[PDB]
């Protein structure tokens, strides 16, 4: 039990993942920001307005910004990278370092330890000391956040590089000692207390997924200690921190998500979390921070927006005063502000618009086209830092309207987030989205998804029937990866070095592994299933242009489909009946006549009810896999059996399993 | 921890006290002191079986409180022992509990410590002339 | 000149306001018993105006069922960490100005509530407010402005209270 | 017993259809005592279940 | 703020009936349908009430002000019953045939009894204390929803009736005031006000009205079942208590509809209704879920963005002072196909292109779009959006035009309102009447409702649209009263021979009801037959039973499919027959409307076919 | 009949009274309204509504 | 001469704390006790004893 006001501080432009922090300084800290022009700034809200610091002069999207010190001085220096090069300002506008660090895109990541620098990039890990290089490092997928342990509580220093593909690659040097293996692609790690650990070390990460973890990473195997699994807190952290909010003597866990949750874990298990406090904002978290930066002697949360309302959540109540017939003066006082600033505005830029209008604006959108592996929709998510009037979605939690006519979503109100599912067969390849904000223009920007025509593992099983398949013949070991790029829905676009590579597929809708092999000119696509092998030839033929049987595997798949085809039926034989036991049960009260078997559905009536619902969907997206699995297999044979489907069709609407095999077997 | 009563370990005392009521009148989750917390710091008792009631006293530091053992009269309670004078009940060692656990005290609770265990059974017959127990 | 009673609520400790709304010169580090019969000037939010001081364990609660009839002004206080021994503090206002001395003279007449910087509080008005208790109209103030120790709002309710001198 | 028609269920006792004490006056059933004049619309009482009117 | 109280009952309240009457006198308890057809009674115990009868309107009031009790009202599709829960005892158990789809309780204008008003198929009714027809008039289409509205300030309230036809009409108590055309079928409708009004839709739209046009208008999603004013805040001004799909109760203004209180639930809402449960002399507000929880009441930041806002427009100006000439102007055209839709074709008087364009209308479109995508193959400048409204209602479409290059990741949007007038189809029997003058001003209602001695002929097989003609043109040239001369010979035949299969579907009901009663009684018979042969364990004679009851049960099964289907052809005839009421008397304009529909009434009352055509083709 | 088959006492006495409204010194309408008093066991006012039916037939078995 | 907080039990289990003046609190909790103590370890009015069909040992302090 806790409870934090939301009082508002600052806004700044919009922030990237991890663009806030809090200066040290017994009294109010310093809130230190950067907005996406460049513009670092900090203040200290001494009394209800910012007094702001040192806002400086705008320049490249800050990137990240942290803060360190050489020794064990208190922390200050707060370093930032905006474009390609990482400079650093003393707590006051006083710029002393400028590394270039020559690189070709731009920074994704960095951590300050002392005078060790370890920065990240689109793939590459470099680690600099004092502007020289002495590691270099290029895994084959993106990195999303590095760290070092602490360099004074250990005595070797061993960054930890996030990769996107589910792995933490705990290296030394410039080679990785191990790798730890993490469900979820991990986007932000930071070892959980002000010093790492009172058992020595330990990282603690959070993944895009939404998934917490502690992994203790020794000198050669990993120890996991708890993990925070959830199943109705989905979205991605972005930002977590250490910080003592409830007060009982032991640090809590403050930690974000992206879609607006803000999370305190406590540990009153004296060694496992539990939730205490969630609290959703709208937005986009981005940073967390703890400690106190209004009327000190209070500790309070410091939340960095997407958008750049920097918020902070309060232990102290509001209500300072209570008189006669009242309604406190806060509220009157920015009530007045507002409307002169609001008024003032006004006046400018309706003259403004006369002047344009008589003589007649490029933004942001956090896109996250993510999959969701309980279930087989993608979740798309857009993001803007004003309010969006309307979203169209062409193709080939939501308080929105239907869009359709293509689909076009109007948002009411005042909406930054839409968060919309998409849900696509294991075929048909081929997605735009217009994005629309309440600007004055009212202008229009697209984003072109791609549906794939698969969540990628780290391992598989080889004892089931692999129904293998060779491509052979004059390729370019870069080429045939752009193929498996346009092929599979999680690969690196850069070729992988080696000129041989194998990934470690597995469809997500029913549990069958595509492991795929491939080397300068020839590629090996094994699999569980005749319909994945199938769509790969075709595929892998089309692109070309442009530029094996286990006998049992079908038993296989089929013995895979019939408890989903058993429950759908289930649910529709049970769904048919609860309407009419309802009626029976409102009279009489049951105390002695319903059969046993239609009382185990009076009480789940509701369950059955709900997934009734989503069933329809589930059955003809089950049909549609019997009959292309159906015509494939009997297509590798050289056969052409477009014509038998309505007798495939009867048999389901029968499902007889056996006969259905049968069926499958003969003809 | 499972009570049929309740007590207070101290009656002028910065502490608590609880009893034990589990399976076949085991008293021994007494919880203890530091009652600003009142913990499972809980205090050694030997208890024969269960002090179906409490009680408390002033002369002495709340010694008299008595545990009322079904089948056996009150003990006042001093930590580890009893003090009876002719029909409060006896010490801490369970005379009935003992039995069962005095001979044939094999294994756990499973029929491999007694019907499918009678290697230290049939060597010990130790409570002599089996009634209480 | 003008005094100052305050009560509490039993089983709390809460009585240790009255030093930190004491003046400076004379500031107290040990916690302040709400005893009773301070004697004492201290410059308020009006003018240097002065105080009483009670206790209200159950028992107890009835000294200042002894002095409650008098006072040049008055004085509103309350235990807001209570989750259950707030609602015999509920008769209190009923004990102290239903009294018929009370009532007589429109004077200072206000609760307020308490221990903000402890971990549960309610309404800023609390006694006149929050527990239901609204209906001190015709009494002639209002009180608010609180924290716990670190001294805080005792100028709150000032207009309806204490400038209301 | 198998036909219901009345609404309400339970009506207040006194506008339903569904004196001298049994120690004086004779009686059929748990109430009703005997009445002069039986005519061939007489119910006097109804029975709960239809084990109860058939035994 | 808080629920001042809180429960649960068990049992599933169906939408749209919840009442709360004082059926005590004095004592207010709450009444809700529920499955099977029961009616359950919430006394602060929940007492069922066996209506045996799917259940449409439920409502509670004052039908005989002799007495100070509350008389609960039940409809259904057939039936409509008063009760006195109380002294249990029907104060009217009418049979309607009309149906009853949305019902209320109050006093119209010029009428010295409380009426039970009423609404079916087409046609409306009202009922005093002892059930006799005081009021009786018919409507477009089915009615949905009914409220009683001062509109017009005389003190004599008119009711506003909901129809399936998309359209609000207010009635008086014979005379019909106005009529606004909204967009969906109408749900709801609730008065607090002094002509205003809140209405909701099956859209989502939930909205209020002054005498003819809408204050605001909100559309959502999970479209609400139940609205209610009340006057949360106590600011003197009524509020639109709304209850959604979702659970959602949000308590709006009825300014410029800013949500002011919100509460959610479990389940769906399917009633806000105010009564003084607990006894404080004070109305309340109790919302009554779908599942069967109640819950009872007693009565910061955006604008800085919007400030963030501004400064990023003068921002965007300030790098002015996906590119396009400044000077594109979208310019639009109307035009009708034949070889089957009205075009509207969208150009821009440059090199760029139309990306894609988004029409909103409100209902023409199924959806509220109608969104055009050309191929990446197919882009050029001009592109024509083909329109197909499915009734003769003008609609003003807000096209937003999505204006840019060929390969570009960010373009404009243009937006255009353009207003497909009411006639938007009929690219260039009879009913004739005259006119006033100022044939020129018959060619401006022609020319501005179509896209092209007094007397016009019109020449229509359609009855429907020669309606809508007369009223259009009637209102138009400002006219009050009219008369006209009808002929509809193909489809006055066609009413007659519906009239005809009338009472042949009447009696064939009544035989299949009296056999089904007989087979009835037999089955209950045998069930307790079959009872006692279980009994006593002779086991032969139950097993005989209970073939014969099998028997009887597949023979009343195949009475029931015959006599649903006759009862859903009745049904038609009988709508058929109060649509053509209603077209008949919706020809006239003014008094000689309603002059039709009651000789109408009166006409068939006395099976006089003949001059029942007669006064539906004179007048 | 019908109104005492629905159940519904309340509705026949009152119909009864309107009846004697109508006819005023009816006998089976007295006599019903009697017996309905009687299943509804209040026999101080069956024994009053007997009593009138005796003042207008007095030769009537049932009362 | 004197009464501080004087609690009770309740057979569906609701806290029902009893101020000298005044009634404190009607709860939904889990069941009750035949006895419990108020060992307050630094002057809480509250007995912080808990009993439960699931052995629950309590500790809260709310002619």
């Amino acid at each position: 039990d806790l409870n934090l006001n939301r009082a508002d501080y600052l806004q700044v432009g919009v922030t990237s993942q991890k663009t806030m922090k809090l200066l040290p300084a017994r009294a109010t800290q310093k809130v230190v920001v950067g907005d996406h022009d460049g513009i670092v700034m900090c203040f200290g809200m001494k009394k209800g307005e910012a007094v702001t610091v040192f806002k400086t002069l705008p320049g490249q999207k800050i990137a990240r910004l942290e803060l360190g010190g050489a020794l064990n001085t208190p922390q200050e220096k707060i370093f930032i990278a905006a474009g390609s090069e990482i400079r650093g300002f003393t707590k006051r506008g006083k710029q002393f370092l400028s590394f270039e660090t020559n690189l070709t895109e731009s920074i994704k990541a960095m951590h300050i330890s002392g005078s060790d620098l370890f920065l990240s990039a689109s793939y590459i890990y470099n680690h600099y000391c004092d502007c020289k290089d002495q590691h270099y490092y290029l895994s084959g997928d993106k990195i999303n956040d590095v760290i070092c342990l602490p360099v004074e509580r250990l005595l070797r220093e061993v960054p930890v590089l996030a990769c996107q593909d589910r792995v933490l690659r705990v290296l030394q040097g410039s080679d990785v000692t191990y790798e730890i293996e993490v469900p979820g692609p991990p986007t932000v790690l930071a070892l959980h207390n002000g010093n790492g650990g009172d058992s020595g070390e330990d990282l603690l990460f959070g993944t895009s997924d939404g998934k917490l973890g502690l992994i203790q990473i020794t000198t050669s195997k990993p120890i996991h200690k708890w993990e925070i699994r959830n199943e109705k807190k989905r979205g991605g952290i972005l930002c977590v921190d250490s910080f003592d909010i409830v007060g009982d003597g032991v640090k809590d866990l403050l930690v974000g998500r992206d879609d607006g949750m803000v999370e305190v874990y406590g540990f009153d298990n004296a060694n496992e979390p539990v939730l205490r406090f969630d609290h959703t904002l709208s937005e986009s978290v981005t940073s967390i921070q703890g400690g106190c930066v209004g009327k000190d002697g209070y500790d309070e949360i410091v939340v960095s927006t997407y958008s750049g309302w920097i918020t902070g959540l309060t232990t102290e109540p509001v209500h300072k005063e209570s008189g006669p017939g009242e309604e406190n003066q806060e509220m009157q006082n920015k009530i007045s502000s507002l409307r002169s600033e609001l008024e003032q505005l006004q006046y400018k830029v309706l003259q403004e618009r006369e002047k344009y209008q008589q003589s007649s604006p490029s933004f942001s959108v956090n896109d996250k086209f993510t999959l969701n592996k309980d279930d087989a929709s993608y979740s798309l998510i857009l993001e803007v830092q004003t309010a969006i009037d309307n979203v169209l979605i062409q193709s080939d939690k939501n308080s929105a309207v239907v869009s359709f006519s293509l689909a076009t979503y109007r948002c009411q109100a005042n909406t930054t987030r839409l968060e919309l599912k998409i849900r696509s067969i294991e075929g048909q390849y081929g997605l735009q989205a217009y994005v629309t904000p309440r600007i004055q223009p009212k202008t229009c920007q697209v984003r072109q998804y791609h549906i794939k025509p698969h969540q990628r593992t780290h391992f598989i099983d080889h004892d089931r029937p692999m129904n293998t398949l060779t491509l052979t013949g004059q390729f370019s070991f870069s080429e045939l990866h752009s193929w498996v790029v346009f092929c599979m829905p999680e690969v690196p676009e850069k070729p992988p070095a080696g000129e041989c590579v194998t990934f470690y597929f597995q469809n997500t809708f029913l549990d069958t592994q595509l492991e795929s092999t491939y080397r300068k000119g020839e590629g090996v696509f094994k699999s569980d299933n005749i319909s994945t092998i199938s769509i790969l030839k075709d595929v892998l033929s089309k692109e070309a242009t442009k530029r094996e049987i286990n006998e049992v595997s079908v038993k296989h798949t089929l013995k895979l489909i019939h408890p989903k085809l058993e429950y759908q039926l289930l649910l529709a034989k049970k769904v048919q009946l609860i309407d009419a036991l309802k009626e029976l049960q409102v009279h009489e009260g049951n105390t002695n006549f319903l059969i046993p078997e239609y009382r185990c559905i009076l009480e789940e009536a509701d369950h059955l009810q709900e997934e009734y619902k989503k069933q329809p969907a589930h059955l003809e997206r089950l049909y549609g896999m019997i009959t292309d699995l159906f015509i494939d297999k009997f297509k590798f044979k050289g056969t052409n059996v477009k014509t038998k489907v309505p007798l495939l069709l009867e048999i389901l609407d029968s499902y007889d399993q056996n006969a259905l095999i049968a069926f499958f077997d003969a003809a | 921890a499972c009570l049929a009563l309740a007590d207070f370990h101290g009656d002028g005392e910065y502490k608590l006290a609880m009893g034990d009521l589990g399976p076949d009148g085991r008293q021994p989750r007494l919880k203890v002191l530091k009652g600003h917390t009142l913990v499972s710091q809980k205090p050694l008792p030997d208890l024969p079986a269960a002090a179906v009631t409490f009680l408390m006293a002033s002369h002495e530091p709340r010694t008299p409180a008595l545990a009322i053992a079904s089948g056996p009269c009150v003990y006042v309670y001093k930590n580890l022992k009893p003090y009876f004078k002719f029909s409060l009940p006896s010490l801490p060692t369970n005379p009935l509990e003992q039995d069962l656990w005095n001979q044939a005290k094999e294994d756990q609770i499973d029929p491999l410590t007694l019907k499918e265990m009678l290697e230290g059974i049939r060597e010990k017959a130790e409570v002599p002339l089996s009634v209480q127990s | 000149e003008v005094h100052v009673l305050c009560l509490g609520l039993d089983n709390s400790g809460k009585t240790t306001i009255i030093n930190k709304l004491k003046p400076s010169n004379a500031q107290s580090q040990d916690i302040v018993p709400t005893i009773g019969f301070s004697i004492q000037k201290f410059k308020s939010s009006s003018l240097s105006f002065t105080v009483f001081d009670m206790s209200g364990q159950g028992r107890y609660r009835n000294l200042w069922e002894h002095y409650y009839k008098e006072g040049q002004a008055i004085i509103f206080v309350i235990d807001s960490s209570d989750k259950l021994r707030m609602v015999v503090a509920k008769e209190e206002l009923r004990t102290l100005l239903n009294h018929p001395d009370i009532k007589h003279r429109r004077i200072p007449i206000l609760f307020f509530a308490n221990k903000m910087d402890l971990r549960d509080a309610l309404t800023s008005v609390k006694v006149s407010q929050l527990l239901c208790l609204e209906d001190i109209k015709d009494k002639p103030w209002h009180i608010c402005a609180s924290d716990a120790i670190k001294g805080e709002g005792l100028q709150e309710g000032v207009d309806w209270l204490q400038d209301q001198i | 017993i198998l036909d219901e028609n009345a609404i309400a269920q339970v009506p207040r006792p006194g506008t339903s259809l569904k004196g001298p004490s049994p120690a004086v006056r004779p009686v059929t059933q748990a109430g009703r005592p005997i009445t002069g004049f039986l005519r061939p619309s007489t119910q006097s009482g109804r029975p709960g279940t239809i084990e109860q009117a058939i035994k | 703020l808080q629920p001042v109280f809180t429960l649960k009952l068990r049992h599933k309240i169906s939408p749209r009936m919840v009442a709360v009457g004082r059926y005590d006198g004095t004592h207010p308890c709450l009444a809700a349908a529920t499955q099977a057809g029961k009616v359950f009674i919430h006394n602060p115990d929940v007492s069922l009430l066996n209506i045996n009868q799917t259940v449409s309107c439920l409502t509670a009031g004052v039908l005989n002000p002799e007495l100070g009790y509350d008389a609960l009202l039940v409809g259904t599709q057939t039936n409509l019953l008063a009760y006195d829960v109380y002294n249990n005892s029907d104060l009217f158990y009418r049979e309607v045939a009309d149906g009853a789809s949305a019902i209320v309780l109050g006093t119209l204008g010029d009428i010295t009894s409380p009426l039970a008003i009423i609404g079916g198929n087409c046609a409306l009714q009202g009922f005093n204390h002892e059930g006799n027809d005081l009021f009786w008039t018919v409507t477009g289409d089915n009615v949905h929803s009914l409220a009683l509205c001062d509109f017009d300030g005389d003190g004599k309230k008119e009711l506003l009736v909901g129809s399936e036809d998309f359209d609000i009409r207010v009635f008086k108590e014979d005379e019909i005031v106005a009529e606004m055309s909204e967009t969906e079928i109408i749900t709801s409708l609730c008065p607090m006000y002094g002509s205003r009004f809140g209405y909701a839709l099956s859209n989502g739209t939930v909205g209020v009205y002054d005498k003819t046009a809408r204050y605001w208008r909100i559309k959502s999603k999970n479209q609400a079942m139940s609205i209610h004013a009340f006057d949360l805040n106590s600011d003197g001004v009524c509020e639109l208590i709304t209850g959604w799909s979702n659970g959602k109760v949000d308590a709006r203004s009825d300014r410029t509809g800013e949500v002011i209180f919100k509460d959610n639930f479990s389940s769906a809402i399917a009633g806000v209704v105010e009564g003084d449960y607990r006894m404080e002399g004070c109305q309340q507000l109790i919302c009554c879920s779908v599942d069967g929880e109640i819950r009872g009441y007693l009565p910061i930041r955006e604008l800085s963005q919007k400030k963030q806002n501004l400064l990023l427009e003068l921002r965007n100006y300030e790098e002015n002072a996906g590119v396009i000439p400044a000077n594109t102007k979208h310019h639009t055209a109307l035009s009708v196909s034949l070889g089957a839709h009205a075009e509207l074709c969208i150009s821009t008087s440059n090199d760029t292109i139309i990306r894609a364009v988004l029409i909103f209308a409100e209902g023409v479109f199924a959806g509220e779009s109608h969104v055009v995508h050309p191929s990446v193959h197919h882009l050029s400048s001009s592109v024509r959006i083909p329109i197909t409204p499915p009734k003769d209602i003008p609609v003003d479409l807000h096209l937003k035009t999505f204006v840019g290059y060929r390969s570009s990741t960010q373009f404009h949007v243009f937006e255009l309102t353009r207003q497909l007038p009411r006639f938007s189809m009929y690219a260039l029997s009879y009913v004739n009447f005259i006119i006033a003058e100022r044939a020129q001003r018959v060619v401006m209602w022609l020319n501005q409702n179509f896209l092209l001695s007094g007397e016009i002929t019109v020449n229509t097989d359609d009855i429907d649209l020669a309606g809508d003609i007369i009223q259009s043109m009637a209102s138009f040239f400002a006219i009050e009263d009219l008369q006209v001369e009808a002929d509809f010979p193909v489809y006055f035949e066609e009413l007659r021979k519906v009239l005809v299969k009338v009472d042949e579907y009447h009696s064939v009901h009544q035989k299949l009801s009296a056999d089904m009663a007989d087979n009835s009684n037999l089955i209950r018979s045998l069930l307790v037959q079959a009872e006692d042969a279980r009994l006593m364990r002779d086991m032969k004679t139950m097993k005989n039973r209970y073939k014969e009851l099998y028997d009887l049960n597949k023979d009343l099964l195949n009475g029931y499919k015959i006599r649903c289907n006759n009862h859903t052809e009745l049904l038609g005839s009988l709508k058929a027959v109060n649509q053509a009421i209603q077209r008949a008397g919706h020809l006239r304009v003014g008094k000689p409307k309603n002059q039709v529909i009651t000789a109408c009434r009166d006409a068939i009352r006395s099976n006089n076919i003949n001059m029942l055509f007669r006064i539906m083709r004179v007048g | 009949k019908v109104y005492i088959s629905l159940d519904q006492p309340l509705t026949a006495l009152n119909l009864f009274k309107q009846g004697l409204d109508k006819f005023p010194g009816e006998v089976t309408l007295l006599c019903g309204i009697a017996r309905i008093y009687e299943e509804m066991n209040n026999i101080s006012s069956a024994t009053e509504y007997y009593k009138e039916v005796l003042k207008q037939d007095n030769t009537h078995v049932e009362a | 001469r004197g009464l501080q907080a004087v609690m009770a039990a309740l057979a569906n289990e609701e806290v029902r704390i009893y101020h000298d003046k005044v009634l404190l609190n009607v709860i939904r909790t889990p069941e009750a006790v035949t006895s419990l103590c108020f060992g307050r370890y630094g002057r809480e009015d509250n007995t912080l004893i808990m009993t439960t069909l699931g052995g629950g040992l309590i500790i809260k302090i709310l002619k």
